[PDB]
């Protein structure tokens, strides 16, 4: 199927409590595979998935050098943005970066990504052309004009179309037994009386990978979007995910309700009912 | 700046069966900034040696973390997650309900 | 494998 690689960087200032912390994590699809934390006793890039362990010392050392340099760069960035927004040195602020590459089912590049945010709001993004920028405000325009002068977009394009895809394809092969295995949800419906005339129907999906899933309720074949409580998809801790959707129904009308499940791991969408 | 309060779910890794070892999870998500305090509680008391995932975030830039520890559910033992964040004026306690 | 960064 389709696959992606992403790095997620968080840099957070903390006046009075030392220099800004830098954390980086890397994912292939919904599987984390590395981490780096500048607050670690001995900061170094660490494996977080079994299939990355086979990478040699040069891989780990080169990663660590990159992240240690980044730690310093983001400290410069935090200082710069503080100034661009005329902010006090007293406050704590966060820069985040997200970047990586998406492949289609045939392993070809679909598109690249490279976005940044300040205090949780979009700041600057590389456009899909991998050539031009979108700046959120006049502060980010300062960054834009700078990055334009230094031809940053060209460097990011070269990475996203080159190393990004090459390393992703490699990880996909080395981790093929898990990364290219979809685990379908285990599904069931539970029934919980609320009162004499109403009951909750809850449609469960458990043990699935990847996280993407569609879980809905219909009444007489019509979607119940407004009346469905749908919890965020949540990690089980064993690589898999969980989700449920619930409706409150009139007692006796349970068989008018059907829960519909779509997941890449399923040949065809599933239809479930409460089974007393 | 604008801040976002955490969503909180408390649940087990495997279906709860009284008397058998499992994992108790507290998933916090949708929050900003990233500093957050999470405790897992057994009968109101803080469980020691709780682990958590590495800080990451969603497409909307909000953060998520999974806190987890081994536990053996019983009929009477009560489990919960206690969360504090800059958006909260007092820790929020969410009780573990095996049906959720 | 990660790329490099640059100051904002």
């Amino acid at each position: 199927g389709s696959h992606s690689m992403r790095y997620f960087y968080t840099a957070m200032s903390r006046p009075g409590r030392g220099e800004p912390r830098f954390i980086a994590v890397g994912y292939v699809d919904d599987t984390q595979f590395v981490r780096f934390d500048s607050d670690a006793a001995s900061p170094r890039t660490e494996p977080r998935a079994p299939w990355i362990e086979q990478e040699g010392p040069e891989y780990w050392d080169r990663n660590t050098q990159i992240f240690k340099t980044n730690t310093q760069t983001y400290r410069e960035s935090l200082r710069n943005l503080r100034g661009y927004y005329n902010q006090s040195e007293a406050g704590s602020h966060i820069i985040q970066r997200m970047y990586g590459c998406d492949l289609g089912p045939d392993g070809r590049l679909l598109r690249g990504h490279d976005q940044s945010a300040y205090d949780g709001k979009d700041y600057i993004a590389l456009n899909e052309d991998l050539s031009s920028w979108t700046a959120a405000d006049t502060a980010a325009q300062i960054t834009q004009r700078k990055w334009e002068a230094a031809r940053v977009a060209e460097q990011r394009r070269a990475y996203l179309e080159g190393l990004c895809v090459e390393w992703l394809r490699r990880y996909l092969e080395n981790g093929k037994e898990t990364l290219q295995r979809a685990d379908p949800p285990k599904t069931h419906v539970t029934h919980h009386p609320v009162s004499d005339h109403e009951a909750t129907l809850r449609c469960w999906a458990l043990g699935f990978y990847p996280a993407e899933i569609t879980l809905t309720w219909q009444r007489d074949g019509e979607d119940q979007t407004q009346d469905t409580e749908l919890v965020e998809t949540r990690p089980a801790g064993d690589r898999t995910f969980q989700k449920w959707a619930a409706v409150v129904v009139p007692s006796g009308e349970e068989q008018r309700y059907t829960c519909h499940v779509q997941h890449e791991g399923l040949p065809k969408p599933l239809t479930l009912r409460w089974e007393p | 700046m604008i801040q976002r309060t955490p969503k909180i779910q408390v649940y087990s890794r495997h279906p709860a069966e009284n008397g058998k070892s499992n994992f108790l999870n507290c998933y916090v998500s949708g929050f900003h900034p990233s500093d957050i305090e999470v405790d897992l509680l057994k009968n109101g008391e803080r469980i020691e040696k709780v682990e958590h995932s590495d800080l990451s975030f969603s497409k909307d830039w909000s953060f998520y973390l999974l806190y987890y520890t081994e536990f053996t559910p019983t009929e009477k033992d009560e489990y919960a997650c206690r969360v504090n964040h800059v958006t909260l004026s007092q820790p929020k306690i969410v009780k573990w309900d095996r049906d959720m | 494998f990660p790329t490099k960064d640059v100051a904002l």
